[PDB]
């Protein structure tokens, strides 16, 4: 009984209803969208660098 | 080829006065020099090699500027 009571008290006090969980999910989705935009910019820069390196290698091999 | 000219000069000068007959020595020396010495094909090959070296240097210098 003591363990059950302590577990029910120290459980996740949050999305039992329907608003706190929704707000947390919306904030997480916004953070994930920002992180995905940053990662897409970084990946585009890296792909541009790789394409430049590949073009330089092809030009060197063409000689 | 100074050897052939020198041999001819010696043979002409020693035609009547045959004191020292170096005709055989001169002929042997000429044959040995011809054996040891051994067209514009060499010039064309050198020109092609120079052009190739210039092209290689230009290609190597083409990759000078590189930031990232």
């Amino acid at each position: 009984a003591k363990d059950i009571d302590v577990l029910i008290d120290s459980l996740p006090s949050e999305e039992s209803t329907a608003a706190l969980q929704a707000a947390s999910l919306y904030k997480l989705e916004e953070e994930n969208h920002e992180a995905a935009t940053c990662l897409e910019d970084v990946v585009y820069r890296g792909d541009m660098l790789l394409e430049k390196i590949q073009s330089a290698l092809a030009d060197i091999a063409q000689s | 080829f100074l050897p052939l000219v020198h041999n001819v000069i010696k043979c002409m000068d020693k035609d009547s006065p045959d004191l020292h007959q170096d005709l055989n020595a001169l002929k042997t020396k000429f044959q040995e020099l011809r054996k040891l010495i051994g067209p514009e094909q060499q010039q064309q090959q050198l020109h092609s090699l120079r052009e190739q070296v210039r092209t290689k240097n230009e290609l190597l210098q083409k990759y000078k500027s590189l930031c990232m």
